[PDB]
């Protein structure tokens, strides 16, 4: 698992996200 | 013959590499085929153990579109493939997240997820419209759930077809990781999902 930490007040943050085709 | 894989998942590891994963509903194994969308030589990976459902692909060209196809094989032969088209985009002012220099894209998926932590218990999520939706976009489904499992999911319906869409998400327990999923709802159905896990610090 990959967790992207977000800091309050750092502003917009681009995270790494997966793309999934189909259904989990 | 074996069933078609029910899910195909892509994760960028760098500007030139990604992890491809899949789910199957015995088998000899799987094949993963990939090639440039326009004319590239066909690369096939034979995966010998049915228990391995992920592989890392390296030496991909940045900013080039690749088609990936995954099939299962058994004694009765090859099953049908699940396919996805993927690009790893990178440069030829946002909070410098590790891995921010590259993003995955596919034509029908929402754009990369951009998060703003507004407070210890709230954030805003924004994403670009899919570049090529299958049919006109009616809206988006956004789901939020605790990443470590257990509790229920919260599903938001974001209506409209704005170039950029945004959603404020309240009521987030402090310091808890949350899994977000975004997918477009079009007049033809649901598009590919974009998923990511965050934690507000």
């Amino acid at each position: 698992s990959n967790e992207n930490l977000l800091l309050v007040h750092c502003g917009p943050t681009l995270i790494n996200s997966c793309i999934s085709f189909g259904s989990e | 013959v074996p069933d078609t894989p029910t899910r195909l998942v892509f994760s960028a590891l760098g500007p030139t590499s990604l992890r491809v994963s899949w789910q199957e509903p015995p088998l000899q194994g799987y094949s993963v085929e990939y090639q440039l969308l326009n004319g590239g030589e066909l690369h096939r990976l034979n995966i010998p153990n049915p228990a391995q459902t992920s592989v890392v692909v390296e030496d991909l060209l940045p900013n080039h579109s690749y088609v990936f196809r995954v099939r299962a094989q058994s004694q009765e032969g090859w099953g049908r493939e699940r396919e996805g088209v993927i690009t790893i985009e990178s440069q030829v002012p946002l909070c410098p997240l590790p891995g921010s220099a590259f993003t995955l894209s596919t034509p029908s998926a929402p754009g990369p997820l951009v998060f703003t932590a507004l407070s210890p218990d709230s954030l805003q999520l924004s994403w670009e419209r899919p570049r090529r939706p299958n049919g006109d976009i009616v809206g988006y489904l956004v789901t939020c759930e605790m990443a470590q499992g257990g509790g229920p999911a919260t599903a938001f319906r974001v209506d409209g077809d704005s170039p950029e869409s945004r959603l404020t998400v309240p009521g987030l327990s402090e310091n808890v990781p949350y899994k977000f999923k975004v997918q477009a709802r079009t007049t033809e159905g649901f598009g590919p999902e974009r998923e990511g896990i965050i934690r507000i610090e």
